[PDB]
């Protein structure tokens, strides 16, 4: 018989599953896996005490009654929802052997649903401490969120337009005019703008708990993007206006609210998860959750206890260890069932293919494949693909890592996984900028990359086509700068991709002549048209719809200022590009033959050159044109002229029919895209009728056109 | 008490349908918020009937709405409707469907898989089926034949990914449930059901809606006996006590209660671990080795013949064993089931989703359905089963029958990295339970001899031990084989230790001890048995004496080798199988023989051997192989044995008791030759003399002395077909 809170609360044995704090039978059951721990205790804090970094109560755990196998567990009766909890593990400290146990450390449960350390973004703790004590939120015996009947949209992936967005940056600028800039609630008031922009899916950049001040104590930098996760079950409490209120519960609810609103406006949510490493870094980094529990289990280690570094961020998560596999699958299932997330994009997903040391013939068979070797059927990806729940959500993969592994088109997929098509990005960037030998590759890109995904049994929409992302040049920087300008990152301009495949369209920098500026507008529209007429899923980063510029900096991971913010005041200045992008997305939605469920066939899709039926596939070609039969548009003719020369291109001869102009990126706005909202659309068409009557169209250099076959 | 459903329309809008039960009918409130797309008002065409209940401004005109009511006592049903604006145009979901909502059943939750009871009292059902695109729940009340209630599940509301789910206000008046998948009206058994009904052959079983009452384990604790200090005794729950000679009441014999009633018999032999044969529910035709279900014990092993009584009785038996210091080990078959390819055999998961749970077309030469053990869904099912049997029934270990099969992938290939075995080995909950790999397969397809992975954690049943010992006693093996098997079979368990070698000389299948010495014909050549001069039972006194000596030698070799001796049921009392090598021919254990002198000799010898193992734990109950300085091999007279000489069926071990309290050396002579042989005893220090503890050529009073004294360097005369054990004092 034992009692915890000064005699008020009772302490029972508990049960080993499910892992993490769970409200049950008038109390809370805690369970945590630790193989190397010889002793363990549960440390309970009150919020004010945690502010002071002091343990309000400490319940030791008996290795006889409070441990089943390698799972410590303890049950406590009472109303613990208003406290926070952590663990204190005693074992062997041996960095050379991979052990890091130390009783002076209180660690956060990996299964904790909210990690309460600080409340305000960028505000250190009491004394400038960027790494104050952290604790986990103890659940209530009931859920306090009304989903209002929310149901999963389950949009077919061929019908998706994806909008990569930073949660804080989306509304943190003063021009957003939102009640709470830089939070979930603040972003809720712009989902209408997203819906009118044509987007029906938002890829949130990492919203898992992370420390924005990990680069701040040394140096004076921030961690804006958040690609170093502390807790995987927990949302970022500094992205919510509540902060650490009600032990973080409010923050949780706020995230939920955002999701709900997105689904009320017909927008799916895809979370960017980073399972390939942790904020604890190498041996020199802080001990927060995993290193103090089981470092040898949760991290890849060479025989001498050194940390394998395939993520490039200090450590590598032991993704394919059975325990870590179960943990990751549980985390994804929690985000899908509890938080109603529609899909996940996996950062450096190739690290999840590398095997673990458990299969080294020393461990199995006792004596003489090794750690970090890519696998044909990795157990973790097998578990995700064939999971009852996760099997039917979006599973996008960034198929590469910092260790030199590159698996675009080859990521173990089970005919389920999608991928960030980096080859599409490279080929489109190189063709649209006027490079030799990319007409055939560009045509393959326009067809959903059949040479990558068709052989393996996947469809065109398993290819996530994108030209720009959070890392790399923005769409406007892609046509403004030839080389990166990362001196502000502080690392002597050593950061980011060195092979950008970009072109300044003549002069470099934002101060150029009128011709260069018009060419840049043309190029931005050409990139968007290529993205919106290709087979696959078009993904673009936030701000590319109005021409967001980061000043040539292609790696802004450590900047909490307007360089990474959505500029709502600059959106109005460049509303012409936003209008063109919205109209292009709507045009893609209307066309029956652009979001195809299967790869285009020669019956529907015909390839042309400057003359119909005679495409130029040679290395000198810089022109790609095609015509596609459409069940709603009749027929659409698309053409890209990436050459530096204008061309009067002949159009296919369709007796009894005429080609009616729709899109021309060279035209001045609003005539770059013709809609019925222009009172003088008919006059504009008539002014080119003398070319369209003889089946011709005059195209400028570096420009694209789209025409529709109307009866005549 | 309400449930909201927020349908996304196909004209950029939302439709909220709230279903509220009445304190009896139901109220369905439809609400269209927003504007523009519905400019002019709209009407709720419920199934397109002449009705339509026009929506009237409910909230400030922004929220248009309508309210419908449905009569009480109506079974769960589906309200399907469309919306038509004030121009004739229709309005549909974003999937181009008519807004359909359930009435009488809530949405449900995807977890936990199976049947759950919520805090309110609502019963949640969840089942995984990727192949199916239409699932329905049948509820049967007390007798029923046809479902008392049928609830079809809407693929859009009652489904998260590939997990169909549905919640019910209550199940009062209902006793069982089943699932219909695809559209075929055959009920199916929930894989995750913890309580099930009685099998009925087409095949039919139903998961019970009753929840197993909380079991009071009291001060029950896992024995946690070290693997080295283990003496196993395999037993069949039915055959162990179902014979009237056991002296138990009817309906108590052949059950778990009968098993626990003989704990004194188990203790008398020095046993501290009982290895039960498969207790999963199984088809009566195929036998215990073809299970239908993986989460409860078989109801035939309960006094009342029910599954709940079975759970209670098995937990009681485990409690008794644990409080008596005896571990419980379950033989578990996770490589196949009793389900068939056809639809009549399908019961549980060959119907729900047989593409996930089973291999394509199974294997060659085997009708039994081969489980897709390494498919993640099947991995989860098996792991949940093991965790249930450990955390719920307090089981101490598992002996995985047909363990090699578990390494094969979906295509029948052999996986270099079997995921299921890795998951079992590193499961946090199961880290303290014993896991034993059993190469024997109930099927008719021998798989392969290959390096089963162990991670220095898996024990293995050593059939090679049986074969080599049988051959040596049959005079068709080199003494090197006996030397290898006596020292712990280090060739196989070099990196693990002798304790990981589960030695045996007789199994539930094959020939028993009394059948290895009596039945030896052309068909039984695979058993490496010797008839001792006359096939079948005989009266020739010399033959019977030879058979008794052979039985003693078998037990002696089993209990003096390094490893865990595994004693089959009935070996201690000459449970003859009548010359059959099939486990299905084994019968009830005849307990009367326990009062005979033959069984007296056998049980006393086994008890003496176990006591010798316990007392001299530094020799037999070791975690590591004996050093290659405290073991010596000798022949007729302290000489090099003929290792490569096939005609020499004699051998002697000298074990130096490493005194790192004093210890006495040991000297063991094995003579399978048809003729006697001299044995020169080793040299002992002054004042120490050999004690003849074991001699298998003598009568019961003197067969196993707790004693005759012999000076060092003496010369004993080992009779033909005998084993001798001396210990220096
Ligand atoms: O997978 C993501 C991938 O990249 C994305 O974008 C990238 C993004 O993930 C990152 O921002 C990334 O930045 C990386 C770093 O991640 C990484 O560290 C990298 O290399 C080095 C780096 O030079 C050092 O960090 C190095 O050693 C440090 C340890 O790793 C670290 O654990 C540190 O630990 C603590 C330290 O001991 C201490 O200073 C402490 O700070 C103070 C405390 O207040 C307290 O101790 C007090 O007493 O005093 C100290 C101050 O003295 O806190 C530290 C940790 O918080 O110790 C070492 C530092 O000495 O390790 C790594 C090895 O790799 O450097 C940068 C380079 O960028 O780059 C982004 C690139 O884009 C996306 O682009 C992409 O989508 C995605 O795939
Ligand atoms: O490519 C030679 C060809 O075209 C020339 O015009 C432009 C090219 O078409 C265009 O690609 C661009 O070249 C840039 C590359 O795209 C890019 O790698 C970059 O970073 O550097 C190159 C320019 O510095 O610009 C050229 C014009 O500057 C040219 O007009 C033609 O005569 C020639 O045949
Ligand atoms: O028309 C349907 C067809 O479209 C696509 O095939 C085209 C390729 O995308 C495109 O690269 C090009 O292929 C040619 C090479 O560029 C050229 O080097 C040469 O050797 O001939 C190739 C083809 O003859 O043109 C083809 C169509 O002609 C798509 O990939 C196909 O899946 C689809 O069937
Ligand atoms: O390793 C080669 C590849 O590495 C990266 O993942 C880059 O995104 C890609 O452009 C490059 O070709
Ligand atoms: O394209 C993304 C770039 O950053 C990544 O983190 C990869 O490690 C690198 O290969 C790639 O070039
Ligand atoms: O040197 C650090 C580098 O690590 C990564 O591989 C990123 O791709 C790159 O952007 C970053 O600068
Ligand atoms: O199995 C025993 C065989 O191998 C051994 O190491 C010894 O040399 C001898 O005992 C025999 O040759
Ligand atoms: O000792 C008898 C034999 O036993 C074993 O199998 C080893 O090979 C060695 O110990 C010896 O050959
Ligand atoms: O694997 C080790 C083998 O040889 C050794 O020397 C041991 O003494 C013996 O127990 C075993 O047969
Ligand atoms: O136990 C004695 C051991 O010594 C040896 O050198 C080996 O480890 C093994 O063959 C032997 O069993």
């Amino acid at each position: 018989e034992r009692y915890a809170l000064g005699g008020a609360c009772r302490v029972l044995a508990g049960m080993p599953a499910p892992l993490g704090a769970t409200a049950l039978d008038g109390g809370v059951n805690f369970a945590v896996y630790s193989a190397g721990a010889s002793a363990a205790s549960l440390c309970l804090f009150t919020p004010d005490d945690l502010e002071a970094d002091e343990v309000t109560e400490e319940v030791p755990l008996d290795p006889l009654f409070n441990r089943t196998g390698n799972v410590w567990h303890v049950f406590i009766e009472g109303e613990l929802h208003n406290m926070l909890y952590g663990y204190r593990f005693d074992g062997m400290f041996a960095p050379h052997c991979g052990q890091y146990f130390d009783v002076s450390n209180v660690v956060v449960d990996p299964y904790a649903k909210a990690v309460i350390s600080r409340g305000e973004y960028g505000v250190p703790g009491p004394g400038g401490d960027c790494w104050p004590q952290m604790a986990g939120m103890i659940p209530l015996p009931y859920s306090t969120f009304d989903w209002q009947g929310d149901l999963p949209l389950r949009y077919p992936q061929k019908d998706l337009v994806i909008y990569e967005m930073h949660l804080r940056g989306f509304t943190k600028h003063s021009s957003s005019n939102v009640e709470h800039p830089g939070t979930y609630i603040g972003a809720i008031s712009k989902l209408d703008y997203l819906k009118e922009l044509g987007v029906n899916c938002v890829e949130l950049m990492p919203c898992h708990e992370f420390n924005e001040l990990e680069y701040f104590s040394c140096s004076s930098k921030m961690n804006f993007w958040g690609y170093s996760t502390i807790n995987f079950f927990s949302p970022m409490i500094r992205y919510s206006s509540g902060g650490i209120r009600n032990c973080g519960r409010d923050a949780i609810n706020e995230f939920k609210t955002f999701v709900r609103e997105a689904h009320k406006r017909g927008i799916e949510v895809i979370m960017d998860v980073v399972f390939n490493h942790t904020a604890e870094g190498n041996e020199k980094g802080p001990i927060l959750s995993f290193r103090g529990i089981d470092n040898s289990t949760y991290y890849m280690l060479a025989p001498k206890g050194e940390f394998y570094n395939y993520s490039g961020c200090g450590n590598t998560f032991n993704c394919n260890h059975p325990v870590v596999r179960e943990f990751i699958v549980d985390c994804l299932r929690y985000w899908v069932t509890e938080m109603h997330v529609d899909g996940f994009r996996f950062d450096l997903a190739s690290i999840m293919t590398r095997g673990c040391s458990l299969w080294d013939p020393v461990n199995v068979y006792g004596s003489p494949t090794t750690t970090g070797t890519p696998l044909a059927t990795p157990p973790l990806i097998d578990m995700i693909s064939n999971d009852p729940i996760l099997g039917d959500v979006k599973l996008i993969a960034e198929a590469w890592d910092a260790g030199g592994l590159y698996q675009v088109g080859q990521f173990p997929h089970w005919k389920i996984w999608s991928e960030w098509n980096g080859k599409y990005r490279d080929i489109v960037r190189q063709f649209i900028k006027g490079t030799d030998g990319f007409a055939g590759g560009f045509a393959e890109c326009l067809c959903g990359s059949p040479h990558l995904y068709q052989a393996g049994g996947r469809k065109p929409w398993h290819s996530i086509n994108f030209v720009c992302a959070h890392d790399g040049f923005t769409l406007a920087d892609l046509v403004t700068y030839n080389k990166k300008y990362n001196s502000s990152n502080g690392e002597d301009n050593r950061d980011g991709e060195n092979h950008n495949l970009s072109w300044n369209c003549g002069e470099e920098g934002e101060f150029a002549g009128l011709s260069v500026k018009r060419l840049r507008k043309r190029q931005m529209r050409n990139f968007f048209v290529s993205l919106m007429v290709s087979q696959g899923v078009p993904m673009f980063y936030m701000g590319d719809e109005y021409g967001h510029t980061k000043g040539g900096n292609n790696n802004t991971y450590c900047h909490d200022h307007y360089v990474n913010y959505f500029r709502w005041d600059k959106k109005e200045e460049s509303s012409d590009l936003q209008r063109f992008c919205s109209l292009m997305t709507k045009f893609r939605k209307q066309c029956e033959s652009l979001g195809l469920a299967d790869f285009p066939t020669a019956q529907r899709l015909h390839w042309h050159g400057h003359q119909p039926g005679k495409p130029d596939w040679s290395e000198t070609s810089r022109f790609v044109a095609f015509s596609t039969k459409d069940e709603t548009k009749g027929e659409i003719y698309v053409a890209f002229n990436a050459s530096h020369l204008p061309a009067v291109v002949g159009l296919p001869e369709r007796p009894g029919y005429r080609w009616e102009p729709l899109v021309d990126t060279g035209k001045p706005a609003p005539y770059d895209f013709l809609t019925d909202d222009l009172p003088d659309r008919a006059h504009a068409v008539h002014l080119f009728s003398h070319f369209l009557n003889s089946n011709l169209y005059p195209m400028l250099s570096y420009s694209s056109i789209i025409l529709e076959l109307q009866p005549d | 008490a309400r449930s909201c459903y927020r349908f996304r329309t196909d004209d950029d809008g939302v439709v909220d349908v709230a279903v509220s039960g009445e304190d009896g009918g139901y109220a369905v409130s439809v609400e269209v918020p927003g504007t523009r797309g519905r400019e002019g008002g709209l009407v709720l065409r419920a199934s397109g009937s002449g009705e339509g209940v026009p929506l009237a401004p409910a909230a400030g005109g922004a929220s248009l709405a309508a309210e419908l009511s449905f009569d009480p006592t109506r079974a769960p049903f589906y309200l399907s409707f469309l919306l038509t604006d004030a121009s004739g145009a229709e309005i549909r979901t974003h999937r181009k469907t008519s807004f359909r909502v359930p009435v009488g059943v809530g949405p449900g939750s995807p977890a936990p898989l199976g049947m759950s009871i919520s805090g309110d009292g609502a019963v949640n059902f969840a089942v995984y089926s990727k192949n199916a695109n239409a699932v329905s729940l049948y509820l049967y009340a007390a007798a029923g034949d046809e479902p008392a209630l049928e609830i079809d599940l809407d693929p859009y509301i009652h489904r998260t990914g590939n997990v169909w789910h549905v919640s019910l206000a209550s199940v009062d008046g209902y006793v069982s449930y089943a699932f219909c998948c695809g559209g075929i009206r055959r009920p199916l058994l929930d894989p995750y059901a913890k309580v099930i009904g009685d099998f009925v052959s087409s095949m039919r079983c139903f998961a019970s809606l009753a929840i197993a009452p909380s079991y009071n384990w009291g001060r029950d604790r896992h024995p946690r006996l070290p693997l080295e200090k283990l003496v196993v005794y395999r037993a069949n729950v039915a055959l162990f006590t179902k014979d009237r000679s056991s002296g138990l009441p009817d309906d108590a014999a052949g059950t778990f209660t009968g098993l626990s009633a003989k704990v004194e018999h188990f203790r008398s032999l020095g046993v501290n671990a009982i290895l039960l044969e498969p207790v999963f529910p199984f088809h009566q035709v195929k036998g215990p080795y073809f299970p239908y279900h993986f989460f409860s014990p078989m109801n035939l092993y309960s006094s009342k013949g029910l599954s709940v009584s079975a759970i209670k009785s098995m937990k009681d038996m485990v409690r008794v064993m644990h409080r008596n210091g005896i571990e419980v080990l379950l033989e578990v078959v996770f490589t196949h089931t009793a389900e068939g390819e056809s639809e009549c055999q399908t019961i549980s998961m060959r119907g729900i989703d047989n593409s996930s749970y089973y291999i394509a077309n199974g294997i060659a030469g085997c009708k039994a359905s081969i489980l897709n053990c390494n498919h993640p869904v099947t991995q989860k099912l098996i792991l949940d089963s093991l965790r249930h049997w450990v955390l719920d029934f307090h089981v101490d270990g598992f002996c995985f029958i047909n363990a090699p099969f578990l390494v094969r992938g979906p295509g029948g290939e052999y996986l270099s990295r079997p995921p299921l075995l890795e998951a079992i080995t590193f499961d946090p909950v199961l880290s303290m339970t014993k896991i034993i790999a059993d190469p024997w397969s109930p099927l008719d397809i021998s798989n392969v001899q290959f390096p089963f992975p162990h991670w220095k954690r898996w024990a293995e049943v050593n059939t090679r031990f049986s074969i080599d010992v049988r051959k040596f006693l049959k005079r068709e093996a080199l003494i090197s084989d006996l030397a290898t098997r006596l020292c712990g079979s280090g060739d196989l368990f070099s990196t693990r230790g002798p304790a990981f070698s589960f030695n045996h000389v007789s199994r539930n299948s094959g020939l028993s001890l009394v059948d290895l010495v009596s039945f030896s014909n052309d068909d039984l050549l695979s058993e490496s048995s010797w008839n001792c001069g006359e096939e079948g039972p005989s009266e020739n006194s010399a033959v019977l004496q030879t058979r008794l000596r052979q039985i003693r030698n078998f037990l002696f070799i089993l209990f003096v080798s390094l490893g865990v001796p595994v004693l089959n049921m009935g070996d201690e009392c000459g449970h003859s199988a009548a010359g059959s090598v099939s486990y299905k021919d084994r019968g009830p254990l005849n307990w009367r023989g326990m009062k005979t002198t033959f069984v007296k000799e056998v049980t006393g010898f086994i008890s003496f051997l176990t006591a010798l193992r316990s007392r001299r734990g530094d020799i037999f109950q070791r975690r590591e192989f004996l050093k290659l300085e405290n073991i010596h091999w000798y022949g007729s007279d302290l000489c090099e044995p003929g290792w490569d000489d096939p005609t020499s069926n004699f051998l002697c071990m000298h074990i130096n008791a490493e005194v790192d309290s004093v210890r006495g050396d040991l000297y063991i002579c094995f003579n399978a030759n048809e003729e006697s042989v001299s044995a020169a005893l080793p040299a002992l220090a002054e004042g120490s003399v050999w004690l003849r503890l074991v001699d298998t050529s003598l009568a019961f009073p003197g067969f196993f002395a707790t004693v005759q004294q012999v000076p060092g360097l003496s010369s004993y005369h080992v009779e033909a077909h005998t084993c001798v054990l001396f210990e220096s004092k």
